RNA sequence: CAGAAGUGUGCAGC
RNA sequence: CGCGAAGAACCUUACCUGGUCUUGACAUCCACGGAAGUUUUCAGAGAUGAGAAUGUGCCUUCGGGAACCGUGAGACAGGUGCUGCAUGGCUGUCGUCAGCUCGUGUUGUGAAAUGUUGGGUUAAGUCCCGCAACGAGCGCAACCCUUAUCCUUUGUUGCCAGCGGUCCGGCCGGGAACUCAAAGGAGACUGCCAGUGAUAAACUGGAGGAAGGUGGGGAUGACGUCAAGUCAUCAUGGCCCUUACGACCAGGGCUACACACGUGCUACAAUGGCGCAUACAAAGAGAAGCGACCUCGCGAGAGCAAGCGGACCUCAUAAAGUGCGUCGUAGUCCGGAUUGGAGUCUGCAACUCGACUCCAUGAAGUCGGAAUCGCUAGUAAUCGUGGAUCAGAAUGCCACGGUG
């Protein structure tokens, strides 16, 4: 994948940890709150929009680690269907082998 | 048509895995990534030390790497001064503390990886591919392989149209699962582009 | 109280010899042991398209089998629990322990 | 098939009347594997046919089937430049299969308010030597005798 | 539609401009790209130039428009018959 | 003492204990007629004892698990036949003729990649 | 018994 | 042609409009000044600009060096730009078809032939006889996984035959019997018996057995053909750009709509629809997770909160079915598209452009022209269940079991 895409993805992944991982309280505790005054909820709703947009985890693409391919990713291995098989048949994956039943 | 990769089909039947560790899904991908990084580093580092194989094992929240090479003294370094550098940089890459072990490949002529790399190097030296192939086959047979075949593919001799050329001696039963077929592939980056070399070596059944 | 050990591995022979070592060392150390129970072999199946482009019907199917073994030390005297804490195993085995 | 010849698969006789022939009839009326639905339909039709006829269920079914089983069928026979319809003496097992298929497919397309009643009516007509299953048998025989010149 | 628990959504960078536009009296059309912002009552009588992808389209906020999203008044695709 | 048979069919497995007694049948603590609503099952569970002609001389306690109606019915018939061959081995030659001793091996065929089903191929078109 | 047609032009394997 | 894509609201994204940068978003080297970083304001759609408020690791063998930051000059980065007819790797297909070759010998001036053909036989260039051929290799078969029977061993989180208790709940003491879990072993071999056959190889029938003649299913794809597919997974020769074909940002598009074709889903009904009760599965997933009980809501869901890295807890009351009532051949109590209204949830955000719930509305359709497709048994047909991708978002794909 185009090198810019890799830089962009790692930038997003880093930036997400600087905010929402900590300031998730702003949404989950307040903007979602029912037990608390609607003025505070409104202020929190408006405040959340001020965080840098790329800090939302919903914007991470989750690319293949070895080639950055977006499609065909497998979450168990971190690899695309291509690189996973290349490693598999070369025996680099510690328990994977062809199945039959 | 296509053929199954002859090593992968034999895993657990007669061929062991090159990685051996247990992990839960949480750390599985990170183990696989750091293993890939260390393998890539060691391959780039030892490119002239005839490293055949790298085995990675992750005991007791530690990594230890076994390197199989046909040229051990070069990898070890005088007084062992080189394995210190390798183990430190491996500990840096993996983060966990690292141990490195080295093992002799006694007869590199019976190793498909070292034969493939030899042919590749000779091709990049602009050797005639026919001679490289013939030399490889003859040496393997005289040293006691039960069989061998070799293949070279693409723009051979700078020809304008690609060819595949292959040569076979002895017995090479790829469909026999009991057969310990060693196999490997390498690529020569000539001025004309990539030439692909494949090697199969048969050492007997079971 | 009992202590309970769960072994997980990708090789039934490796897990076998691990359990054999556990049982032999324990009984040599005077432990009472309730013997290795094979728990069900959790297995993962994957399917991948093997062509770099198109060919949706060209696929390979792979599996990973996780073998499990359960063993109970029913009278874990001090020397037995100490020895069982001292053992080391091949990296292919995960050992998880409980009291 | 061209290599093989196949031995018949084991059938189980009908649980209420003990007939493999009624079992085949059920298996033909069955749809989507709903065996028990077909069984219920067949039993209702047979009991109503029985009370109409003053006969046992299997007796009425047998006398109905007698009226529709064909004796001959027409088969396409090739010749080096032509094809002819030729009459062939159909064997008894195929006779039963044909008769049951014709009864079922005739009943299926009736308008009556339920399949059990459609079936009972069609079996009555067949026993009465009338209706669509019988006209099917009839025109098969007509075609056979019209082609008899090539037999 | 947005969950009734949360109340309607407006972009801060638009609201800050609606404010001073109400103070000024819609002296000039307010350009915006916040097609997603909801039309609040305070906006009635303003003109907002909503982006459509290549142009800003003047929308005059009629009282009937309250509670819709601005983008509903700025079509993004052009069609005018096949032949 | 109990005479025993395990039997199975498809995914269903049954344990059958038989003993001398006045013809009682119980399945999972339910009557035969209560457990099975379909006459085919009610027939096949009897078939072996009907042919042996002991329906009024033996009683049996059964448990059955897995599979659906017919799977469990066949599993019970198989367990019954094994248990009663243990009771009287001389009946085996008869039960062989009856066909009950054969453990019916027709398991479900697994789905295969590229096919909608076990064998149903997608619709093909020339163009 | 019936069933016609298939544009031009190239290159490796010594 | 439900194809790459195992999942396009932003991202993804490679496209368009506009706004921005130029040794660069990504890498190494070199010189200069600074730890890194934290909290906060004003502008702007945001990129980016400005400005404030805060903060010193480790020897310093004191010269700085170790990270990171900014700055500055060149080598250079970068390119999802073109060539799959320059390539590697990988893949489709004839085709899981039974074929394809070589050494030595011999025959022919030679290209070549023989072997590999002939008589039987097999799923098979499988095997046996004959024969200027004698041998061998890649294929077939077997080794491998799974399923159908048994036996040994262990026996909790799984099981409950036989015993005491019981609140009727394997829930209790208890048993290791049984199911099951899963390590090891046994069994199938034309092994045995008639008949046919060329004293052959093998065919017909029979016994025993859970299984009989490749027992069922999978993996396994020979030499090569299609200059078949991919320079957009990746690698790579050549070519082209380098104040732009490179890089950042917001909005839009990939979701258009006169139409034509492919693959599917739901139907046209009584072998059915609706309503009430009640039976019988397998296989999977779970920590940025699966989420019980209880309370609230017609419902989607909300609150509280147990348990579970799991044979234990959750996902999760399978549906077809069986019993009873009702509808009465109707464009209907069939069908549920379209459209108005009110909501839930995920998310910075559901206008373009999400899913689902409630109320209302209730199209076309009454078995489909020429033509055409799949399937040989636990198959077709039919009925439910799970998983990957995944914040949310399957009628597709990959698996499972029921009836049959
Ligand atoms: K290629
Ligand atoms: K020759
Ligand atoms: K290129
Ligand atoms: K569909
Ligand atoms: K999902
Ligand atoms: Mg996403
Ligand atoms: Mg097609
Ligand atoms: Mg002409
Ligand atoms: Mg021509
Ligand atoms: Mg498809
Ligand atoms: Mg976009
Ligand atoms: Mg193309
Ligand atoms: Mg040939
Ligand atoms: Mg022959
Ligand atoms: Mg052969
Ligand atoms: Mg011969
Ligand atoms: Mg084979
Ligand atoms: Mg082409
Ligand atoms: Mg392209
Ligand atoms: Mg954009
Ligand atoms: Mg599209
Ligand atoms: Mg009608
Ligand atoms: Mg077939
Ligand atoms: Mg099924």
């Amino acid at each position: 994948a185009k090198q810019s895409m890799k830089a962009r993805e790692v930038k997003r992944v880093a930036l997400a940890d600087k905010y929402f991982a900590k300031r998730a309280e702003l949404k989950a505790i307040i903007s979602d709150v029912n037990a608390a005054s609607d003025e505070d909820r409104w202020n929190a709703v408006l405040k959340l929009q001020t965080l840098p947009r790329d800090s939302s985890p919903s914007r991470q693409r989750n690319r293949c680690r070895q080639t950055g391919r977006p499609h065909g990713f497998l979450r168990k291995f971190g690899l695309s269907r291509i690189k996973v098989r290349e490693a598999a048949m070369r025996g680099e994956i510690p328990g994977l082998k062809k199945a039959s039943w | 048509g296509q053929k199954v990769h002859p090593n992968g089909i034999r895993l657990g039947i007669v061929k062991p895995w090159n990685s051996t560790w247990f992990a839960n899904t949480k750390e599985f991908a990170d183990n696989l990534d750091s293993d890939f990084k260390v393998r890539q580093y060691l391959t780039k580092e030892l490119a002239k030390a005839s490293v055949s194989r790298i085995v990675i094992e992750r005991p007791a929240k530690s990594i230890r790497v076994t390197i199989h090479t046909a040229r051990p003294g070069i990898v070890i370094g005088k007084k062992g001064e080189d394995v210190e550098k390798l183990r430190k940089v491996v500990a840096d890459i993996a983060g966990v503390p690292a141990q490195i072990n080295i093992a002799e490949v006694r007869k590199p002529e019976l190793d498909a990886k070292l034969v493939a790399d030899s042919i590749t190097s000779q091709l990049e030296r602009r050797v005639m591919f026919r001679r490289a192939m013939k030399r490889a086959v003859q040496n393997a047979m005289r040293l006691g392989a039960k069989g061998i075949k070799v293949e070279v593919s693409g723009r051979l001799g700078g020809a304008e149209i690609a060819r595949t050329e292959w040569y076979r001696e002895g017995r090479v039963p790829l469909h026999t699962l009991r057969a310990d077929i060693d196999y490997n592939t390498s690529e020569a980056h000539t001025t004309y582009g990539v030439i692909g070399v494949k090697v199969w070596i048969f050492k007997g059944e079971i | 109280q009992r202590i309970r050990i769960r072994l997980k591995a990708f090789d039934h022979r490796l897990i076998d010899q691990a359990t054999a070592e556990i049982v032999e060392t324990a009984k040599r150390t005077g432990a009472q042991v309730r013997g290795p129970i094979p728990l069900p072999t959790r297995k993962e199946r994957f399917t991948v398209l093997i062509s770099p482009h198109v060919n949706k019907d060209a696929r390979d199917q792979y599996e990973i089998r996780t073998h499990l073994r359960l063993v109970d030390i029913v009278e874990p005297t001090e020397k037995t629990v100490d020895a069982l804490m001292r053992l080391d195993l091949a990296a292919g085995v995960d050992v998880q322990i409980s009291l | 098939p061209r290599r093989r010849v196949i031995g018949q698969r084991k059938i189980l006789p009908d649980p209420k009347f003990g007939s493999e022939l009624l079992a085949k009839f059920v298996n033909i009326l069955m749809v989507d594997g709903k065996k028990s639905t077909a069984e219920s339909i067949v039993y209702s039709a047979l009991e109503t046919l029985a009370q109409r006829s003053g006969k046992s269920e299997l007796e009425a079914f047998e006398v109905a089937l007698e009226n529709v089983r064909p004796t001959v069928e027409v088969k396409s026979r090739r010749v080096g430049g032509s094809t002819y319809q030729v009459p062939v003496e159909v064997r008894p097992v195929r006779r039963n299969a044909l008769a049951m298929r014709w009864i079922v497919e005739a009943a299926r397309k009736r308008g009556d308010k339920s399949m059990a009643l459609r079936l009972a009516n069609e079996l009555s007509d067949a026993a009465e030597n009338k209706g669509t299953a019988v006209k099917k048998r009839e025109d098969v025989h007509r075609m056979a005798e019209a082609n008899k010149a090539f037999a | 539609p947005r969950s009734l628990k949360k109340g309607p959504f407006i972009d801060l960078h638009l609201l800050k401009k609606v404010e001073k536009a109400v103070e000024s009296g819609d002296k000039k059309p307010l350009r915006t790209w916040s097609r997603r912002s909801t039309i609040f009552p305070n906006m009635i009588g303003l003109t907002i130039a909503v982006h459509n992808g290549r142009q800003h389209v003047p929308v005059f906020v009629t009282d009937e428009m309250v509670g819709h999203k601005l983008g509903e008044f700025a079509p993004t695709r052009t069609y005018r018959g096949h032949a | 003492n109990q005479y025993y048979g395990t039997g199975r069919r498809k995914s269903s497995a049954a344990r059958v204990f038989i003993k001398p007694g006045n013809g009682k049948i119980v399945i999972n603590q339910r009557s035969l007629e209560q457990y099975f609503g379909r006459e085919t099952a009610r027939m096949v569970v009897r078939q072996p004892l009907e042919l042996v002609d002991m329906v009024e001389k033996l009683d049996l306690y059964i448990t059955v698990k897995g599979g659906g109606i017919s799977g469990q019915a066949g599993a019970i018939r198989h367990g019954i036949t094994r248990a009663l061959m243990e009771y009287d081995e001389s009946l085996r030659s008869e039960l062989r003729k009856a066909g009950f001793v054969t453990r019916d091996a027709r398991q479900v065929e697994r789905k295969k990649v590229g096919l909608r089903k076990a064998r149903r191929r997608p619709q093909f078109s020339k163009r």
